[PDB]
C-alpha cells in the first residue's frame, strides 16, 4: 500500500488537500506519452484536451505501469473517475500546483492497454456540468517497461 | 441578451504584440457562456478560427497560430482578451469577438453548434507607418439651377493612414440617402474616400447638412460644413 | 483542417427566385454544421446549427440539408435584404473552419444612374463624380481635360449592393497638382451604362 | 446538499410486460440508510410503492403491486433497483426513488430524486400530426395556434418562431384520448396589425419517436 | 390500509394570510406522521415529522399540531415559493399511504375570460376526422364550464379539455377545449358554437363560425 | 453486519424513528441479570433505579456479550451515552413501546465486565437537567455463555 | 408558593383497596417539583415513607408496600394518586401528600433535601365499618370564667372539625381528642371561654363538620 | 431500612433555656438529613434540611449539627409556641425514614384549673343515655384528678377521659372527663358532683348541679 | 462514532520522561493523519508535531524537536508521544487528533478530552484551609482561602451542597514556591450571619486531604 | 514559523447578532486555512477549512470569507451556544500555527462590583506567612483594576489575582485578589487598603481595616 490520497470525492475538494500541496511529483524512471481525448462517437473531446497537460507520463515501477496526468483548471473539475473495460481503476492525487490551478493524478493501468474511459464533470453556473463517456486513446500500448517501438 | 464590444489599438509594427480586449458588458456575469471564441476576417474576406477560452480559463489555440496566440479571462472587469505576437503583413485582418449559441433547454453549457451573438469587429492593419489624421475638404452643392430637384452633396476625407473612419451625417439623424464608399488606397501609402447623400432641392434654404468623420486610431474628429457657395 | 468548400461563389438571381448554395467537406462531419450571414460592414449573423434547426429572429425562409458531407443552405424566395456573403463553418473537429463564402448579388431592372460632378475647394486639387443608384455594376468613368483622356490619373471605388433599392453607387476621384489644375479650363466626367442609350456628360469650368 | 438520487430504465411498455428502474446514491454512506420508491399517475397524488431495509434482509410492497414488483438494493454500487413485471395500466405515471431521513430511519423521506416517468399502454410509437389552428378575422387582440395530434408517448416540446416568441404563449397539459393517443394544443395572443404583415411557425419535437415539424399557420384563404 | 382524508382541499389565499389545512386517520396513529411539500413539475420534499418535528432546512413559519386522528399543518406568513400542493403521510402501519392533497392557489381579483373559437384545418379533413378547438384566456378562478352547439343542440362525451398552471405573472388560468366528430358527422351541420359561464361575465359568452363561407 | 439505529441522538428524538415503533426484540438464548444504578459518592441514584426495566438481560452472540436495558419514561430522556472505562460504547435502540412509553437500548460490553457508566439527561420544566455521572453496576460479572457460579 | 389539599374516603374495608387523591393547589402546572412523595403517619406517631412518582411517571415504591401500591400522575387535571390494595387494621393511619424542597439555583430539580409544603393530611380507619353520623347536644353554661360547648357523641370514623361562629371566635376554644366508647363508636367534646358581661347578648354557633358521612349540624347553647 | 435513633423521646425544659435534641443513624448518612416540626393536630414543617441548612421563613433559633451519623437540632431560646414534636429524616438510601420524634413539654409556674360542671341538655333527654361533662379548663402540670360523686358514692368504668395538647401561648393544659350512664339510671339519684385534685388546689374544690333549678 | 481517547499524563520534573498514549476507534486507522495538539493552563492552542498514515514522515514544531518523538502502530489502533527531557513551558493540555478525512493532512477533526501533563519539580502537599471572616447591614460576603496545594485539582462546596447561590470559586494561581492557592466565596443576606453557620468543604483528591472549616464573625 | 495575528481578541455581543472576527498572517497562503471552535473545560472542533467550506455537522449560519494574507469568520445569527474562543490556523506550510484566539461573551448593561476585604486569620499567622483577599464580586465587563495600600503606600510584584468564568445567568465576572506578606512584614504596619477602578463607578471604591480589631 501507499500513502497517497486515493480520490474517492471530487477533484474540487481533493486539491484543498494540505498533504499534497506543491508536493514534489517527480519521476526520472518514466517517459513522455501523447494522447487523444474523445467522445463516444469518435470524435475530438474539446473542454478534456484543451485542460489536459501534453505530454501525459508513463512511470515505470517493480510491478505494473502507472499513468500520470496533470488536469488544467483543478479547482473547476468535479468528478474524475478512471475505468478498464468496466473495472474501476483507483485514481491516486499526488500534487496540486497552486500557483498554476493544476491537479496531478496517477492511475496503475494494465499490461497492454491502449485506451481508458474517464467519467467526469465541472462546475459551472453553479451546477454540474456532465460528461458520461470520454475515451482517453494513448498514441501506442501501454507496458511494464521500455521494450515497446 | 448579451453583447460584446472590441477595444483597441487598430495599429501594430511588424513583429510586435496584437492586443485586443472584448467586454461582455450586456446583461451577463460572464459565465453565461461556456467558452468564448476569436475570429478573424482577412482582405480576401475569408474567415479564419483563433481559439477558444473556456469559463474556467483553460484555452484551446489553433495549431496554425498557437505558438504566437494567448487568451485570459477577467471575472471582474467583465472582459477577455486576445494576445497575438511576432506578427506580420499575413495578420491585417478584422478580429471578431463571439460566444457560441447554447441549446435552448439546460444551458448554458459545453455545445459546438455555431456563434450566436458576435462583436461588431475591428480592424487591425500591421506596418511602420505612422498614423495620420485626415484633411477634410468639402464637395459643392447645387452648383447650377439645372438641378433636377433632388441635388448632392458630400465630404471627401482625405489624407489619412490607417483605417477605419465612422462617418456619422448630422447627429446620425439622416441615415436615409447616405453612401459611405470604401476608402481607396494612394501612390502616397495614404488612404482617401468619399462619402455623399442626395436630398430634395428646396431644402437647402431650409435644413443644414453637417459631416461628422470620426479617426478612432488618430484621436481626430473634423465637422465640416457644405452648402453651394455664391 | 477539414476543408470546405462554397457552389457557386458568386450568384446572380431576381426577386422570388428560389436560390440553393451547396457547401462540402473533406470528411464525414455529421450533422456539425452552421450557416452565416455577412451583410455589408457587419458582423457575421448565424442562420442555422445542428445542419437544419432555424436560429431566433431570422426569418423562415432560409432551410437546412444534410446529415453527411454535402450540405444545401435554401431561400424559398428572394428578397433585396439577403444581399451579402453566405458562411459554412463545420464544428465536428477543430479548429471550427468556414468556407470561402457564396456573394449573392440580386437582379433588378436596368436603372440609370444620377451623374453629379463635385469642384475642387482651395486647400489643395482632386475633383470627384459620382454616379448615384444603378445597376449592373459594369459602369465605365472616362475624366477630361480641355477634350483629352487621362489615363493614369483616378481611382475609383465602388459600394456594395443597397439592402433595399438593390442599386450600386460609384466615386470616381482624379487627382491632379495645383500647377495642372489652375492652368486649365474644363473638366468633364463622361459617364458609359447600359441603362444610358448615349454616354451622359457632367462639368465644370474654372472661377462660375 | 451533496445528496443524490438519479433514476434511469423508465420507459414505454405494455400490459403483460417488463421494466427494470436504477437508481444511483452519492454523498451519504448508501448501507446505512432505508430507500422507498414513490409513485404519481399523472394529474393525481402521491402513493407509496416500496421500501427496503439497509441491507436488503427485509423488504415491503404495496397490495396494489405485491407479487408483480421486487425492491433491490447494491451498497457496493450505491444502487436502487424496482423489477416491475405483468406491469398495468394504473402503474403508468412518476417513479420517485426517496432516501429515509436519517441513518436507520424507516419512514419519512427527505430528499426524492427528481423522478423517471413510466408509461404501460399498447400504442405503437407514433409521431404528431400538426394541424394549424388558423386566426379568423375589439379589432386590437388575434389568437391563433397549433393543434397536435394522434402521438405516442410524452413529452413533447412546442416553442414558437425558434424561441423568439416565447410571449403570451400557453401550451396545455395533454388529454389521454381513447385512441391511446395524446393530443395537446399550444396558443399565442398576438396583435391583430400584425397578422397580416408578421410569420408565426411553432416548432414540434418528439425525442421518442424522432418527429420534428415547423408549421406555418396564417389567417384562412377567406 | 389506514385511510387518510384532508378537509381544505383546493384552498384560496394571498401573500400574508395565516393558512390552516388538516389531515384525518381513520385509526389512533400517535404523533407518527409526516408533511411534504410538492410544487409543479418537481419533486417532494419533507416539511415536519414526527406529527410537529420540524425537518432540517425549512424556514421557522411552518407548525405541526396534533396527535390520534386529527392533524394540523400551519403556515404563520405566507409567501411566493409557499404555493403548492401539500401531502400526509402516516408512518404507524405499513402501506404508508399519504393523502389526496391540499392544493394551494394565489388569490386575485375576478377577470373575464378573452374568448377565441377555432375551424378546423383542411389539412386535417383529408385524414377522415375533424377537431374544433375553443380556447378560453387569462380568468381567475379556475371554474369554468364550456358547452358545445353544433346547430343549436348540446354535445356530450365527444370533448375533453385541459386547464394550464397557474401563471408565474397574473396569477391566470387558460382553458383548452377539443371536439372531435368524423368528417362525416362535421360536413352535415352548419354552425358550431362555443358556450361559456363565468363569474367574471354577468352573461354566459358565445363565439360562432359557418363551416364554409364566413 | 448491524442493521439497527445507533443511538447518536437523544433518546426523545431516536423513539419517533418508525423502523422500531412496537418492534419485538424477543431474545430467547439470553438470562436475567439483577443490577443497581449508583451516583459518584456510592449512594443510588433514585431516578435512573426507579425507571429502568427490573431486571436487565444478557444476550448471548456467538462473539461478545451484550446487554438490553429497558428504559421507562422515554419521551422524557434526552441524552444517554454508556462507556467501559471511558470508550464509548454504542447504543443501538431495539424498541419503543408506544402505550408504556418504553425504550429497550442494547450496548456490546467486554467479556468480564463488573460495572458500566453513564453520561445522560431527562426533559424537566423545559430544560435540561443533567446527570454527570451513573455506576450501572451489575449483580455478578458479565461474560457470553452459561459461566455465572 | 405551592399549597396540597387530600381528598376522601375515610372509610375502607379489609381486603379493598384504600384509594386517595392530592390536588395540587398553587403555583402548579405540576412541573413545579421534579417528583412528588406521599408519608403516613400510624396512631403511635410514627413516620412511614411510602413512596414517589415523579414528573414523568414513573415510580419508586418503599420495598415494604412494594406489592399493593401504586401511583398516576393526571397532569391535565393537577393530581396525583395513591392506591393500596389487600388493606388489614396494620393501616390505619393519617396519610400526608407532599413535595420536595429543591435547591438555591435552576430549581425545581432532582434533589433529596426534605420535604418543604405538606398536606394537612387525612385520616383513613380500616374496620368492618358501621360508618355512623353524630348526634349533637349542648352544654348548659351558668364577671370572668363563664364557659359553655358542643358534645359530639356517637360517630365513626374520625376526624372532626369543630368550628365557632364560622371561624370568628377562636380565642379560648379547646377541640378535645376523642375517646373510643366500648359502644365502638367514638365521642368528642368541644369548649371555649368568654366574658359573663357576654352572654344573655352575643350568638355562639358550633359548626360541626364530619367527614366521611356528608354531616354538618350547627347549634347554639342559651340555656 | 436505615433505623434513626432520636434521644430524648420525651423533653421537659423551661422558657428561655437551652434544649439539644440528637438523632443517630445505623450507617453512614452523609448530609443527607433534615429536621421536621410537628404541632398538634398538624402537619409536619422542614426546620432543616442537609444537616445544618435553615428553611425559609423559620425563625433563627433553630440551629443543626453537620455531616457523619451522630446529627443534632439545637432551640438557643426555647420559647411557647416551640411545643410539639421533632422528627429527624435520612435521604441516603431508600426509603427516606423517619426517627421515633422527640415530644417537646414547655415547663411553667404550677396553675389552678378553672372548673366548670356541665349537665345533661333537653335535648338528649330523647332515646339513650344522660352524659355530664366536667372540664377542668387551663392548668399545669398534666397529672389532675378528678371523682365523680353521686349521693358520695364513688364511681369506675362511667367515664373515659381526654386530655388536650399543650397550648402554644399559655402552655397550659385541659381535661374533658365525660360520666355516661343510662336514663331511668339518672332519673333516680338527686345531685352530682365532681370533685378536682390538682397541685395548685391546697384542697380539692367540686362543682354540683342538682338537675334542674 | 469515531472515538479517540488519550492516557499517559500527570506530573513530572525538569529533565524527566512521560510516554502518551491514544487509543483509536470507529475508523479505519491505517488511512487518517495524526497530529498532536497542546495548550498551556489559561493561554491558547499551539501545533506540536504530526504523522503520516504508516510513520513514512513525521512534522515537530522547533520548540519540541531533539526532544520529543511521534509514533503510530496501526495493528493495535494508537497513537504515541515520547516526551523527554521536559521544561517548565511543556506544561499543558495535550490533545490528541485526527485528520479530517481519508489522507488528509493538517485540518483536524475530531480530537480528544484531553490528558494534562505537569513539568513542576514541587510534590504532593495537601492544602491549609483559612477563613475569610465577614465584618459589619444589606449583604455580607465570606469564604475560604484554599492555600499551598500540589497538584490540581480542588473541588470546594459549602454547607455540603446546599449552598449553591452566589457561590464563586476562582481559578487557582501558580506562586513562586510551585504550590498552587484558591479562593471561593459566598454572598448571603446578614441577618442570617450569627444564627445559621457557614462551612466550606474543601476536597483535595491527589492527597489523602478533605477539610471541613467554619467561617463566623470576631 | 508564519505568524498568525487575530482582531479583536475580545468581543462584547448579544443572542440575535451579527458578528465577525478576522485572522491575518505575515505571508501570502492561498486559502489554505481554518477556524476551530473550543467552548470552556473542552476539547476543539473544526467549523471551517479551505477558508470557506463547512465542516459536517456544524449549523449554517458559520461563513468563511478571504483569499491571501487577510482571512474572515462570520457567524450571521449568534445563539447561546456560540460564546466560546474561536482559533484560525494556516495549513500551508509547517509548522502549521494557530493564532491566540479571540473570545467571544455575552453583553450586559455595566454594573458595578460590590467591594469586600477580608483580614488573615489567625489560624495562619503562626505559619509565619498573611494573606490578604479582595473580592470584587458581579461586574460587566472584564477590565478592573485592583490597587493595593499597605498604610497607604502602592504594592507591587506581591499580589496574584484569578477572574472567573463569565456567569450564564447574570453574566457577571467576579476577582479575587491574594496580597501575600511575611508575619513580620504584615505586624509593621496599621491600614490594610484595596482601591477598586472600574467603569461603573464614577471615583475608584476604597475598602479598608486596621490590623488587630
Amino acid at each position: 500500500n501507499n500513502t497517497y490520497p486515493i480520490l474517492n470525492q471530487e477533484l474540487r475538494e481533493a486539491i484543498k488537500n494540505p498533504a499534497i500541496k506543491d508536493k514534489d511529483h517527480s519521476a526520472p524512471n518514466s517517459r513522455p506519452i501523447d494522447f487523444e481525448m474523445k467522445k463516444k462517437d469518435g470524435t475530438q473531446q474539446f473542454y478534456h484536451y484543451a485542460s489536459s497537460v501534453k505530454p501525459a507520463r508513463v512511470i515505470f515501477t517493480d510491478s505494473k505501469p502507472e499513468i500520470e496526468l496533470g488536469l488544467q483548471s483543478g479547482q473547476f473539475w468535479r468528478k474524475f473517475e478512471v475505468y478498464e473495460g468496466d473495472k474501476k481503476l483507483p485514481i491516486k492525487l499526488v500534487s496540486y500546483d497552486t500557483v498554476k490551478d493544476y491537479a496531478y493524478i496517477r492511475f496503475s493501468v494494465s499490461n497492454g492497454t491502449k485506451a481508458v474511459k474517464i467519467v467526469s464533470s465541472t462546475h459551472f453556473n453553479n451546477k454540474e456540468e456532465k460528461y458520461d463517456y470520454t475515451l482517453m486513446e494513448f498514441a501506442q500500448p501501454i507496458y511494464n517497461s521500455a521494450d515497446k517501438f | 441578451q448579451v453583447q460584446l464590444q472590441e477595444s483597441g489599438p487598430g495599429l501594430v509594427k511588424p513583429s510586435e504584440t496584437l492586443s485586443l480586449i472584448c467586454t461582455v458588458s450586456g446583461g451577463s456575469i460572464s459565465s453565461s457562456s461556456y467558452y468564448w471564441g476569436w475570429i478573424r476576417q482577412t482582405p480576401e474576406r475569408n474567415l479564419e478560427w483563433i481559439g477558444i477560452i473556456y469559463f474556467s480559463g483553460t484555452t484551446y489555440y489553433n495549431p496554425s497560430l498557437q505558438s504566437r496566440v494567448s487568451m485570459s479571462l477577467d471575472r471582474s472587469t467583465n472582459r477577455f482578451s486576445l494576445r497575438l505576437s511576432s506578427v506580420t503583413a499575413a495578420d491585417t485582418a478584422i478580429y471578431y469577438c463571439a460566444k457560441p449559441k447554447s441549446r435552448d433547454r439546460g444551458g448554458p453549457g459545453d455545445d459546438y453548434f455555431g456563434m450566436d451573438v458576435w462583436g461588431q469587429g475591428i480592424m487591425v492593419t500591421v506596418s511602420s507607418a505612422s498614423t495620420k489624421g485626415p484633411s477634410v475638404f468639402p464637395l459643392a452643392p447645387s452648383s447650377k439651377s439645372t438641378s433636377g430637384g433632388t441635388a448632392a452633396l458630400g465630404c471627401l476625407v482625405k489624407d489619412y493612414f490607417p483605417e477605419p473612419v465612422t462617418v456619422s451625417w448630422n447627429s446620425g439623424a439622416l441615415t436615409s440617402g447616405v453612401h459611405t464608399f470604401p476608402a481607396v488606397l494612394q501612390s502616397s501609402g495614404l488612404y482617401s474616400l468619399s462619402s455623399v447623400v442626395t436630398v430634395p432641392s428646396s431644402s437647402l434654404g431650409t435644413q443644414t447638412y453637417i459631416c461628422n468623420v470620426n479617426h478612432k486610431p488618430s484621436n481626430t474628429k473634423v465637422d465640416k460644413k457644405v452648402e453651394p457657395k455664391s | 483542417d477539414i476543408q470546405l468548400t462554397q457552389s457557386p461563389s458568386f450568384l446572380s438571381a431576381s426577386v422570388a427566385d428560389r436560390v440553393t448554395i451547396t457547401c462540402r467537406a473533406s470528411q464525414a462531419v455529421r450533422s456539425s454544421l452552421a450557416w452565416y450571414q455577412q451583410k455589408p460592414g457587419k458582423a457575421p449573423q448565424l442562420l442555422i446549427y445542428s445542419a437544419s434547426t432555424l436560429e431566433n429572429g431570422v426569418s423562415s425562409r432560409f432551410s437546412g440539408s444534410g446529415p453527411g458531407t454535402e450540405f444545401t443552405l435554401t431561400i424559398s424566395s428572394l428578397q433585396p435584404e439577403d444581399v451579402g456573403t453566405y458562411y459554412c463553418q463545420q464544428l465536428n473537429t477543430y479548429p471550427f473552419t468556414f468556407g470561402p463564402g457564396t456573394k449573392v448579388e440580386i437582379k433588378r431592372t436596368v436603372a440609370a444612374p444620377s451623374v453629379f460632378i463635385f469642384p475642387p475647394s482651395d486647400e489643395q486639387a482632386s475633383v470627384v463624380c459620382l454616379l448615384n443608384n444603378f445597376y449592373p455594376r459594369e459602369a465605365k468613368v472616362q475624366w477630361k481635360v480641355d477634350n483629352a483622356l487621362q489615363s493614369g490619373n483616378s481611382q475609383e471605388s465602388v459600394t456594395e449592393q443597397d439592402s433595399k433599392d438593390s442599386t450600386y453607387s460609384l466615386s470616381s476621384t482624379l487627382t491632379l497638382s495645383k500647377a495642372d489644375y489652375e492652368k486649365h479650363k474644363v473638366y468633364a466626367c463622361e459617364v458609359t451604362h447600359q441603362g444610358l442609350s448615349s454616354p451622359v456628360t457632367k462639368s465644370f469650368n474654372r472661377g462660375e
